[PDB]
This record gives structure tokens, C-alpha cells and sequence, in this order.
């Protein structure tokens, strides 16, 4: 009746299973991926949205930024895996972006430490194997659903999302809408 | 028509391309789509209805049409988006071709080893296009 492919999302040809239960690349360093979550505080509100217990999954992705886009990933790495993403999510925002401050791994280093992280217990989770393996993970999930660009959701590994068949002048709306589109898709 | 486009076209295609290699090897999406509004309007406008015989200058004016149509915005987009960003859009670099038209990113961004003049020229090369013709 009144949801579409091609419309407000758009079907993975190539389904990936094994999936999580809903994914979402990002750099820190698209504004765009900033406005997202900064600016629009999408993720929160559509975690609201989702059923019991449905793992919402978000990553970092590379290719923007080179040499710092990798630490960066495993910057977060740490961060899925420690607790902390919660934590160092916005620091790390407007550490690249906004704030212009950060630079190199030491930079980054600090700006978990100053977020409540153990300046070792950090170094000893960063260079463990349960982060060198996360990493991967990541690259891993992004080859494979056929990442080009950022940001980006999919749901199930089985559709990928569209903001593009929805309202783009109302943001409380465009909102209200987003989050729908990924309940409505979580169930199917 | 023919010289006047062939003779801006050619020093511009290559403006962009003499130099694409020179300027080292700067990260850029919305370029190919952007040379692709140019390489395929351009390069099928000579070629398009002013044409080898020159008594049918009106499917130029419909590839005209679809030209720096996409050439305008997707320029005039591009820009917008420098200072000025959004949340529903991207950010990316890569292919694409809804169709399979695919050697057009395997060749033109594979051989390719500022916006300031681009935003304004492919609207610039626009209504000079579509007055005197139109
Ligand atoms: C017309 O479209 C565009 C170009 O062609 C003239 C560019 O050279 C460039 C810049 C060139 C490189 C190699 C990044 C951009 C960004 C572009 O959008």
C-alpha cells in the first residue's frame, strides 16, 4: 500500500547472513556522519523505535582519513569492546571535526583517558586479540554489504536504507519517518 | 558550433586532465559524475545534432537538455555542501551504474594518473547554450 522498495529504502542484491540486527558505518569525518548523530541525534531516537532487545550495531569505516582512519577504527575497536563508545562518541566528534584538536594516536590516547579510560588498560585492550579481530569485523562487514560512501544503516543484512524517499525540508520529521522505515523493516 | 565547443571543450577536458595528474592525485566523488556531465555532453553535442551534417541541431538541444542540466547541480549541489552540510546526505568514492555502463569507471577515474570556476562556468556554459539556440 505505502512502503516501497526503491523509495524510502532500497533491497541488498547480494544478501549477507550472519548479520547484525542492524548495522551502521561512519566516519569521524563526515560531517554528514556528524550532523547524523550530532546534529540530529538519529541512533537514540531510533533505538526507541526498535522492538525488545534488538541489537542496534554501529561501526567506524576507513577510507577517509588514511593513516588516522585506521587508528581511529581501532580507537573505537577499544571502545566496543571496553564499554565506552557511549563515552567517547562525541569527544572524538568534535575532537576531528569541530574542535579541529586531534592529530595523532596520542591525541586520540588522551581523549579516552579524560573520559573516565585507564591510560594502559586502553594500551592493554588496544593491542589485544579480541580488538585485532573486532577490526577486521569491521572492514569485514563493510566489504561486504557493499559499502561506498557515509553515513549509512542496513537492516538484517538485507536492506539498505534510503533518506532519499522521504521529506527532506522537516527535520522532526524526516526524524519521525527514519526511524519508522527501520522498525517496519526490522520485522520482515 | 563544432570548433567554438571543440576548441573551450578540448582546454577545459584537458585543463581538467593535462593537470588531473599534475595536482598529484586529490580525492574527488562528485568530479567523475561532474566530468561525466561534461565527457558526456560534450563529447556527444560536437557529436550530438550540430552533428557530422549540420541541418538537425535540435537532438543537441534535447542532450543539451540533459546536460549541464545534471552540470549545474550537480556543481551547484556540490558546493552547497563545502560549508553548508546536511544530514540526509553522503560522502563517499566510488563507481556506480545503474544499467551497467561500467568501463566509465575503469577508464576515466582509472586514467586519471578549484570548484570556484566549475559551480559557476557549468552554468556559465548553460544559458549562453540555451539562449542563441533555444
Ligand atoms: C568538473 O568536476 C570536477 C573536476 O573537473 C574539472 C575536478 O578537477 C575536481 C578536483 C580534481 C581532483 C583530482 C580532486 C572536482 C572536485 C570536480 O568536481
Amino acid at each position: 500500500a505505502q512502503y516501497e522498495d526503491g523509495k524510502q529504502y532500497t533491497t541488498l542484491e547480494k544478501p549477507v547472513a550472519g548479520a547484525p540486527q542492524v548495522l551502521e558505518f561512519f566516519s569521524f569525518f563526515c560531517p554528514h556522519a556528524y550532523q547524523f548523530e550530532e546534529v540530529l541525534h538519529i541512533s537514540d531516537n531510533v533505538k526507541k523505535k526498535l522492538p525488545e532487545g534488538v541489537k542496534m550495531t554501529k561501526y567506524h569505516v576507513n577510507f577517509m582519513g588514511g593513516d588516522l582512519g585506521k587508528d581511529l577504527t581501532q580507537a573505537w575497536a577499544v571502545a566496543m569492546a571496553l564499554g565506552v563508545e557511549d563515552k567517547v562518541t562525541v569527544p572524538l566528534f568534535e575532537g576531528v571535526q569541530k574542535t579541529q584538536t586531534i592529530r595523532s594516536a596520542s591525541d586520540i590516547r588522551d581523549v579516552f583517558i579524560n573520559a573516565g579510560i585507564k591510560g594502559e588498560e586502553y594500551d592493554a585492550a588496544w593491542n589485544s586479540f579480541v580488538v585485532k579481530s573486532l577490526v577486521a569485523q569491521q572492514e569485514k562487514a563493510a566489504a561486504d554489504v557493499q559499502l561506498r560512501g557515509v553515513p549509512a544503516m542496513f537492516v538484517n543484512g538485507k536492506y539498505q536504507l534510503n533518506p532519499q524517499g522521504m521529506d527532506t525540508s522537516n527535520m522532526d520529521v524526516f526524524v519521525q519517518q527514519y526511524a519508522d522505515t527501520v522498525k517496519y523493516l526490522s520485522e520482515k | 558550433a563544432w570548433l567554438l565547443m571543440a576548441f573551450t571543450a578540448l582546454a577545459l577536458e584537458l585543463t581538467a586532465l593535462w593537470f588531473q595528474h599534475v595536482m598529484l592525485l586529490k580525492p574527488c566523488v562528485l568530479c567523475i559524475y561532474e566530468r561525466v556531465a561534461l565527457f558526456g555532453v560534450l563529447g556527444a553535442a560536437l557529436i550530438g545534432a550540430i552533428a557530422p551534417k549540420t541541418p538537425l541541431r535540435y537532438v543537441a538541444m534535447v542532450i543539451w537538455l540533459y546536460s549541464a542540466f545534471r552540470g549545474v547541480q550537480l556543481t551547484y549541489e556540490h558546493t552547497m555542501l563545502q560549508l553548508y552540510p546536511s544530514p540526509f546526505a553522503t560522502c563517499d568514492f566510488m563507481v556506480r551504474f545503474p544499467e551497467w555502463l561500467p568501463l566509465d569507471k575503469w577508464v576515466p577515474q582509472v586514467f586519471v594518473a578549484m570548484p570556484q570556476w566549475l559551480l559557476g562556468i557549468f552554468i556559465a556554459y548553460l544559458i549562453v547554450a540555451v539562449l542563441v539556440v533555444i
